[PDB]
Parts: C-alpha cells; sequence; structure tokens
RNA sequence: AUUUUGGGCAACAGCAGGUCUGUGAUGCUCCUCAAUGUUCUGGGCGACACGCGCACUACAAUGUCAGUGAGAACAAGAGUCCGAGCGGCACUUCACAAUGUCGCUCCCGCUUGAUCAAAAGAGCGGGGAAACCACGGAAUCACGUAGACCCACUUGGGACCGAGUAUUGCAAUUAUUGGUCGCGCAACGAGGAAUGUCUCGUAGGCGCAGCUCAUCAAACUGUGCCGAUUACGUCCCUGCC
RNA sequence: AUGGCACCACAAGACGUGGAGCGUGCGGUUUAAUUUGACUCAACACGGGGAACUUUACCAGAUCCGGACAGGGUGAGGAUUGACAGAUGGAGUGUUCUUUCUCGAUCCCCUGAAUGGUGGUGCAUGGCCGCUUUUGGUCGGUGGAGUGAUUUGUUUGGUUG
C-alpha cells in the first residue's frame, strides 16, 4: 500500500525508504549514514 | 554492609567511547568502597540498511548497505548508594547510553 | 545441543579426545597419554579442526553464494 | 494570504516571537491523534501561522532559516520597529538583541 | 522515550540534523562543524565555525538567535541548551569552510579556476596536505562541463581516504544551471591524537 | 471559478434593533427577532426564523419557537 | 599456509548512459484557480490474440500419504505528543446531549498462561521496553523409525472452484489475506532449436531470519540445515591486458 | 604476430532454464486512466514500483487556493465567513439557490504581479548513480630524446597474479 508514509523528510511516498522510524528519501538516507554511524557492512 | 547491585550499563555506538567511560568511572567510584564483579557485555546489536542506490531508468539496479553495530557493557557493583550518587557527578559524553540500575 | 547433526559429532569426538588427555595429563602420564592421543590422531575424524562454515554469507544483488540472476543476455 | 482569521493571530505572533525574540517550529500540519496541538511553538495553528508569516517576510523584515522542514525565525531590525509599533510599546524593541544571558 | 537502538538513532539523526542546519544558516561565519555535549542540566553545544568572533558578537549575534529557534524547535523548555564558540583555528584546514568560502567566492563572481587554485594554494598554505576541489555544472548558452582542481595528494585508495578527506558540496545557479563546487580537504596526516600510523607508515627507530 | 458564495443581501443597514423614546424606562431591548442562547457568537445574534426553528447561522444551534 | 578468508576501500580519463520518479540541487521552458495547483470523490496503471524476460512450481518413489524424530541459526518488537479506549474531574443538563478539563490506560507495538469450540476463531489473568531476562532452556528444513500405495496419473498434480466461517482496510467492489470442507485427474510424466549460471562444509538442495507491510511476496537482504564431479589445466573457444 | 590473462573464457563437468503450469516484470494489446523512464552486455521483480484510494504522474467529476506584493478602485449606511430547513449538490460543501438569520473585513474587484504545480525537457544542468571495467593502471617533475605531434622515463631479460 503506497498512500500514508509521507517522507518525513520529503512528504514522499515513492524515493522514501522505509526502514525503522526514519521517512527519508534513498538519496537523504545515502547522504547521512555518518551522522547516525552506519558503515559499510557488505 | 547494606550493599546494592548497582548494574551500570553501558551500551554505547561504538565499543570505543564507553570502554573509556566505564572504566574510568569505576576506578573514580572505586577508590574504594565501590566493590564490582567484573564487568560483562551482552550481544552487540547491530542495525543493518541496504539500499537501492542509483535512478537507473536504465543502468545497474545494483543495492549499497550501511551498518551500525551497538555495544552492550555491563558492571555490577554491590556498593554504597550515596557514594555512587557521590561518583556519579560526571557529566558524560554522547554515544554512550549509560544506565544505572539499583536491583538486587 | 546442535545441528550440525554430524558437525555435533565431530565435535563430540573431538571433545572426547580432548577429555582423554587432560584427565590423562593428571591421571596418568605421558607415555600412555601420548599413545591415546597418537593412535587417536592417526584414525581421526578433526580434533583440532573446523569445517569452516555450514551455510554461507550471500551475495547480495544475485542473492546467492557463487552464483548469479541469470544473465538474460538479449 | 486571504484570510478572515487575522491579527489576533498576527498580535500572538509577533508577541511572541519579540518577547523571545525567536520562534523556531516544526513545519506541520498536527495529526498524532490530535486537536490541543494548534501547531507547536505557539496555541495558535500552523495555517494561519504559515500564512501570515508568509506575508510577514515576503516584505522583508523577518528572517526564516531553512532546514528539514523547519523554520527558524528570527525577528530583524526592521521588525522590531515595526512590531514594537504595532504591539504598541516602548521604541527599544527587546527581540534578538536581548543577550546579556545570550538571548 | 525512544528505545535502546532508538536513543542511539536520535542522537545521530540529531547531529545531523543539526549539522545542516547550521551549515545553511553559518554560511556567513564558515561554518565547519558542531559538537554536542548532552549534559546534566544542558545541552551544550561548541561551535566550530571559523568566524566565531562574529557568530558570537553582542545583541543578536547568531547564539541569540540560535538559541531561542533552537529550544523552539526542539521542544524545549527554554534555556536547558547552551552554545559555547569554538575557536576552530586556522580557518583553511577546512573543507566545509572551504567550500563555503569557495561558495562566496562563485557568490562573489570570482572566475573559478583561478579562484580555486588561489584558495586551494591557501588551503594548503593552511596546511591542508591535500585538496581537490572539482567544478561540475556548465558553460555554454547552455552545455555541461567539469573541471578538477587538486593540490597535495590526495587519498584515493582505502579506508586512510575516509580517514583523510573532508569533503563539502554546493551549488550554485549562475546565468542558469546548476553548478557543483564540489570540495575535498585532505588534512596532515599528523592528526596524533587523531592516529597517525596510517597503511603504509612503517618508520625506523 | 467565478463565484462569490451565498449570502442574504445586506444592504440598507441594520434594521433588527427598533429601540424608542417610550421604550426608555420600559423596555431596553427592542430589536425585531428573537434571540440566541447557547451560540458562542452570544447573546447578539437573532437567530434565523424559519419554519419554526430559530437557527443560528454561525453558531448552528437548533432552536424552535 | 595462498596477495590465508569474505568483503570494504580504491587510479586516471572516459561514457549529451541513466539520472525531471528523491531532492527544501536546479537552466531554460509551462499552468497558477472557470489551472493540469489543491483537496475530494471516483477511477486507472492490475484490462487477454499474443511475443518475451526473469522467477516459482509440478510432472513425482529418488516419491506422494499417516504418523514418529530430544535437530537453533541468524535475527526481530512497548514512539512523541494535556476531549483515542478507560477513568476521574469540571461545568453545562428536569433527563439527554454538550462542552471542557484532568488523570489513567496514551489514539496502550511483541505478546504468554489457557477455556469454550470441527475448525480456523472467539478470551480473564499474566508477562516481556532490543529483552541473551516474557513471546527464546523451547521450537529451526530436507533426518532417522513404524504404518496406506503389490507403481498404475496411483490420482502424480493441483492450477480450477463451490457454497461456508475468521480476520485487514475508511473502502476491496480490478476477489487485501486467511479459513473450511468438498473439489479437481487443466497444463504439467521433467520440456525442442536454443539456452543461464557455476570449481568448497562448498555447487546445491533445503529450509528460516529481516523488511516492503493496514493488509499482502515466489522480490528484497540476510540466517541456517544439509551436503559433492573434475577443473585445477589449458588457452583452444569466447573474451580482456 | 608475441606473451599472458578471465567459470558473463574455456575446460571437467555440475545444476537449471527453455517446453509446462502459476507470478511478477516486460513487450503487445484497450482506455477516459492506463504518469513515464529505461531496452546488447549496462532495460526486461528496475525505476526503493510489494499501485485498492491514497500512492500517481493519467481520466472523469467536483470544490478548495495555500492567487506572495504592490498599484488603483470597491468594500463595512457593509465585502464576507457561516448557515438551518429545504431547493441544487458524489457529498446535511451553502457548491449554487429560495428563504432568512447568523457572521464580520481579515473584503472583493480589478489592474499589475504572483505563486502550488508529481507542469516539460537529464543533450539545458549540478548532485547522484550506472557503464567504461574490473580492467592494472595514471601521472607530472626535472632530466633526457625528437622540428613537431610526440617521446622517454614507464622497458628488452628475468620474476610477480
Amino acid at each position: 500500500g503506497k498512500g500514508s508514509r509521507h517522507c518525513v523528510i520529503c512528504s514522499n511516498q515513492k524515493a522514501v525508504i522505509r526502514k525503522y522510524e526514519l521517512n527519508v528519501c534513498r538519496q537523504c538516507f545515502r547522504e547521512n549514514a555518518a551522522n547516525i554511524g552506519f558503515s559499510k557492512l557488505r | 554492609q547494606e550493599t546494592q547491585r548497582v548494574l551500570v550499563k553501558m551500551t554505547s555506538r561504538n565499543a570505543k567511547a564507553v570502554e573509556n567511560v566505564m572504566t574510568e568511572l569505576l576506578l573514580h567510584a572505586r577508590n574504594e568502597k565501590v566493590v564490582l564483579r567484573g564487568p560483562v557485555r551482552l550481544p552487540t546489536r547491530t542495525l543493518k540498511v541496504t539500499t537501492r542506490k542509483t535512478p537507473c531508468g536504465n543502468g545497474t539496479n545494483t543495492w549499497d548497505t550501511y551498518e551500525l553495530k551497538i555495544y552492550k557493557r555491563l558492571v555490577e557493583l554491590r556498593a554504597p548508594t550515596e557514594l555512587v550518587k557521590k561518583i556519579t557527578s560526571f557529566p558524560i559524553d554522547a554515544g554512550v547510553d549509560v544506565a544505572i540500575t539499583i536491583p538486587h | 545441543r546442535g545441528s550440525g547433526q554430524v558437525a555435533q559429532a565431530y565435535a563430540v569426538r573431538q571433545a572426547i579426545a580432548k577429555g582423554i588427555i587432560a584427565y590423562y595429563q593428571k591421571y596418568h602420564n605421558e607415555i600412555e597419554k601420548a599413545a591415546l592421543k597418537d593412535k587417536y590422531l592417526e584414525y581421526d575424524k578433526f580434533l583440532l579442526i573446523a569445517d569452516p562454515r555450514r551455510c554461507e554469507p550471500k551475495k547480495w544483488g544475485r542473492h546467492s553464494a557463487r552464483t548469479r540472476f541469470t544473465k538474460s543476455y538479449r | 494570504m486571504t484570510t478572515y482569521v487575522p491579527k489576533s493571530s498576527r498580535d500572538d505572533v509577533y508577541r511572541f516571537f519579540f518577547t523571545e525574540g525567536v520562534v523556531s517550529c516544526k513545519k506541520d500540519p498536527l495529526g498524532t491523534w490530535k486537536g490541543t496541538l494548534g501547531g507547536k511553538t505557539f496555541k495558535l495553528p500552523t495555517l494561519q501561522v504559515m500564512q501570515l508569516m508568509r506575508s510577514l517576510k515576503s516584505r522583508g523584515l523577518i528572517k526564516e532559516q531553512f532546514a528539514w522542514r523547519h523554520f527558524y525565525w528570527t525577528l530583524n531590525d526592521e521588525g522590531i520597529n515595526y512590531m514594537r509599533k504595532y504591539l504598541y510599546l516602548g521604541a527599544d524593541a527587546v527581540p534578538n538583541t536581548h543577550k546579556v544571558d545570550h538571548k | 522515550p525512544l528505545s535502546k537502538k532508538r536513543m542511539m538513532v536520535r542522537d545521530g539523526v540529531f547531529y545531523a540534523e543539526l549539522f545542516e542546519f547550521l551549515k545553511r544558516e553559518l554560511a556567513d561565519d564558515g561554518f565547519a562543524g558542531v559538537e554536542h555535549r548532552v549534559t546534566p542540566t544542558r545541552t551544550e553545544i561548541v561551535i566550530r565555525s571559523t568566524k566565531t568572533r562574529e557568530v558570537l558578537g553582542e545583541k543578536g549575534r547568531r547564539i541569540r538567535e540560535l538559541t531561542a529557534c533552537l529550544q523552539q524547535r526542539f521542544n524545549y523548555k527554554e534555556g536547558k541548551l547552551q552554545l559555547f564558540a569554538e575557536r576552530v583555528e586556522v580557518r583553511g584546514l577546512s573543507a566545509m569552510a572551504q567550500a563555503e568560502s569557495l561558495r562566496f567566492k562563485l557568490l562573489s563572481n570570482l572566475q573559478v579556476r583561478r579562484a580555486a587554485m588561489g584558495i586551494i594554494r591557501y588551503v594548503m598554505e593552511s596546511g591542508a596536505k591535500g585538496c581537490e576541489v572539482t567544478i561540475g555544472g556548465k558553460i555554454k548558452g547552455q552545455r555541461a562541463k567539469s573541471m578538477t582542481f587538486r593540490d597535495g595528494y590526495m587519498i584515493k585508495s582505502g579506508t586512510a581516504h575516509k580517514h583523510f578527506v573532508d569533503t563539502a558540496t554546493r551549488h550554485c545557479h549562475l546565468r542558469a544551471g546548476t553548478i557543483g563546487v564540489n570540495v575535498k580537504i585532505m588534512r596532515p596526516q599528523s592528526m596524533i591524537e587523531e592516529d597517525e600510523v596510517l597503511p603504509d607508515v612503517i618508520t625506523v627507530i | 471559478k467565478p463565484i462569490h458564495r451565498h449570502k442574504l443581501e445586506k444592504m440598507r443597514a441594520l434594521k433588527y434593533f427598533k429601540v424608542t423614546e417610550n421604550d426608555d424606562g420600559s423596555f431596553k431591548v427592542e430589536r425585531t427577532r428573537d434571540e440566541c442562547p447557547n451560540p458562542n457568537c452570544g447573546a447578539g445574534v437573532f437567530m434565523a426564523q424559519h419554519k419554526g426553528r430559530k437557527y443560528c447561522g454561525k453558531c448552528h444551534l437548533t432552536y424552535t419557537m
């Protein structure tokens, strides 16, 4: 189902990575891993 | 004495920062009546994120994965509460959640 | 406790072997400790080694271990 | 811009913003099983605030700063004069210039 | 409040969110960064901006605006937050500030390759061990172009790269288009406490 | 779209008040129509008289006469 | 014992690729409200001659069925925010409704003990905050042992479907999903010319985490359980320096 | 040519597609809509695409404006919000209206201007990302060589993967 997410970075349903209370676009997520602490695992 | 099992639990965004934390407080608290049975560390929890990258339209629809492991250190003390509270006067940094609990 | 059912077996024996010798270092002396071991090693199913894995980290993209989503060529 | 909801809100904003000197929010339309929210940083509501603000900002006088849907509102020199007049009180408006303990 | 995974998450995010806000805001103070000490009774924020005199000042200077802002924003009851300047010395050591500066050079309609090349000489002179600056964006009545601007070395293979280069990207809409100033500053590896014994570092007694 | 929202004409004044000299010392109120309690537009409205109901066109009360 | 392991990182140019489907990066270039804005409503992209691309499954004793086996990976989950539910209060109120407040339980996420049912399904009381403490001392899939089929569509197979009950959702009505019992012998007996990948507890099978997620994956990204030819060369082919 | 090198080399083979049935994706093929991108490897479970609405771009219908800021005029002896009840709404939205009371400039109106816009181009463009190419490479410096481009270095021999 695709109309209730409204990306909190971006208002978006599309482009937003749905993961763990986050609501950022895929790009936005790619931008953010450092301040958060995610480093490549694979 | 009427000890308190104090559990000071330290969970941290890296192992790094917290060990520094852990140690120093304990050193500080100890000296002397603070009496501790050695630090046990519960499972490092891991957060995984794989993303669809690229807006290939055309070109490879290939995908990339970032991770955050989160490190848990516990030390238990059979110690005085006021003394605990006396040493507990450390403002401490972030990335190191430190919880202190008094069960038995 | 352990599947790896077999891998468990090989584990058991290994532990067993370990049991023999440790008991023996204390409860005997070398020549029997050494023979027991020798004889054991001689017919050993991996007392001191690992079948290092079971079941592999995927290859993402393909979602596999060596292989690969078909190349559909054209 | 048009509203029939106006000056009271206009006052609410100006004053509250002026006393502090600032307001910051999260840009919002109200939602966690909501009804007393109005919007945050005011008891007022986001529609009125946003629209009224759009007026205020759009002719200079006030700053809004951006990041990730937020508006960090800082009241400007001209704004102090205006809003001091509008908030009918002595020349030498507080807003962002009170800084004895830094704000 | 949040649970433990999430607790960390807020903090990570909190760090990002602030960092961005300040980057936009402290455009004219050479935003280089913040540090957050969550503290007893305070939320402490130390200001690495090059122009921290000017971030400081008096009357309303930045801090004043910010404190209020941030409170209001972050759902503070006032004043449970404190910002402190950081005199981030030798202002040329920063991709961020320099990007911000460079952005301003571009904004200051400086000739670009000339600018970059000067600034990098300043950046390097301010101790950068390398700098690499890219001008991506456009040319012609409108067609696209890029050009590369390096000085020093850059660290182009391995983790140390990650250790050693700081970057900052900016978009300038000029006659039209988008131009990307995209900054890499490589500091020297006399990083001391930030470690020095790098991949290669073998050195004899 | 071209529009202007339905209203009742209001040109030529407010003819809902009616006090006189002989109202003075006998009546203070003297208004055309019946009154409004329960509106949040309080005691100044005199409801719509319409079909045996007194209606409040703002505060939407149904009142009866 | 080999540039040891799997990765991660990684030069330089290069490719109007793709990138208007992120972008609160945007040229130039459009509508701006009798707009293509915005909401709302309702629809659609999901419509079946067909041509494909992946996947998945069956065709089956090497199996299917009935039962029986003391098999754990790896890894989830309880948001905030003073008319949700509940409650108290407040005031209105002949009685209602009302409104408002406050508080709880927070618009209360995983969930356990277990009763009553064909059955799925209905439930007091409990319990657990990512918790190695409750859902985790059980309980992971193909194992191994006793029983139907004396290998024939046996029904292999279930596409196919019919009432029937439960659940999702504002809404399924382009059946949300389950459930149930019947119920099938569709195709399908392993697939041509072609053809795809692959050389270590691994191929590969086999299964399970984890999220998309109101509700729903054969996807996604992992986890496991089980468990191997010769190749180790050659440089042909086919391709890169 | 030579010398290597690689399981989208091959090679031993190893399993499997293809045919089948089911799906999704795609092509196609209707519509009002089927937003489209993207099609050798490097489209084609990709488009963070696991579309009920929503999503979503598209249709149809319908109101809403969030039409900033001016200029000017209109507007409170009243714009107008709001509206029962019906009338007219998909629709107890007054949308519109009869009716009429609320309500109250915060109006409307134009004349400028203006914007939300998932409104277009990705050959107009950053950024980003795919591909190059998974390839072992790349330099410049001074020095050298050559008129030059250029070149060397940096390779002929060994060794290395």
